[PDB]
């Protein structure tokens, strides 16, 4: 996260760090907690990856120096990769994980809310994004969870920061123009959450961008709410 | 992964 501040214990309970172990422990990817057993991140998280067994989950962890040999994490039961999503093209950039046993919620380990299918983005005004990712272009991973506020920008607007590229429907964007505030490496598969009414709700997956933080070249997530039929059903299915 | 992907390797 670009521009960011760090995080207090509870503000984003449903956000988890997906870290690999070979050899040595890193992490990779952002992640949210939609259930008690499943999480939504990118598909492009697992490209160039070894099997599931690499794989620890934390959750309800604020900062990544905090964890030792001895914090609990989760392992993955199953993943389940957008079926058209291709790696060269980048649509459908959407995935599941199955935790190989579901989590107790506490107020630093809840699911977030899932939006309804056929929602506009037009009602969301405070948005915000959250990492550990490179807090500048050739950065290095954060400890504390950063978090940052973003406006989203119409479709139209993105379009035209993009070509050539198609932003879809099924793409959501966030930016300023002058840049400064943004996602970058390390926060994919993160939530892109806004408050509406008291309530937060998963809008989008943090999914793409040129470089980070540029003037004029918004941030680029997977809409949610266009995938919500494909999250319920292979949920539904696999439990 | 493309280079405007965020994960470390992109
Ligand atoms: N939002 C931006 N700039 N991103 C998305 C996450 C991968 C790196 C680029």
């Amino acid at each position: 996260i670009v521009g960011g501040t760090n995080s207090s214990w509870g503000e984003w309970p449903w956000q988890v760090s997906l870290q690999v172990k070979l050899t040595a422990q890193r992490h990779l990817c952002g992640g949210s907690l939609i259930g008690h057993q499943w999480v939504l991140t990118a598909a492009h998280c697992f490209d160039g990856l070894p099997l599931q067994d690499v794989w620890r989950i934390y959750s309800g962890i604020l900062n990544l120096s905090d964890i030792t040999k001895d914090t609990p994490f989760s392992q993955i039961k199953e993943i389940i990769i957008h079926q058209n999503y291709k790696v060269s093209e980048g649509n459908h950039d959407i995935a599941l994980i199955k935790l190989q046993a579901p989590l107790n919620y506490t107020e630093f380990q809840k699911p977030i809310s899932l939006p309804s299918k056929g929602d506009t983005s037009t009602i969301y005004t405070n948005c915000w994004v959250t990492g550990w990712g490179f807090s500048k272009e050739k950065g290095e991973i954060q400890n504390i969870l950063q978090k940052v506020n973003i406006p989203l920008v119409t479709n139209e607007e993105c379009q035209k920061r993009y070509q050539d590229y198609k932003i879809t429907q099924r793409m959501v964007c966030a930016g300023y123009k002058e840049g400064g505030k943004d996602a970058c490496k390390g926060d994919s598969g993160g939530p892109l959450v806004c408050k509406h009414n008291g309530m937060w709700r998963l809008v989008g997956i943090t999914s793409w961008g040129e470089g980070c933080a540029r003037r004029e070249q918004p941030g680029v997530y997977t809409k949610v709410a266009e995938y919500m039929d494909w999250i319920l059903e292979k949920t539904q299915s696999s439990d | 992964c493309p280079a405007r992907f965020a994960a470390l390797w992109c």
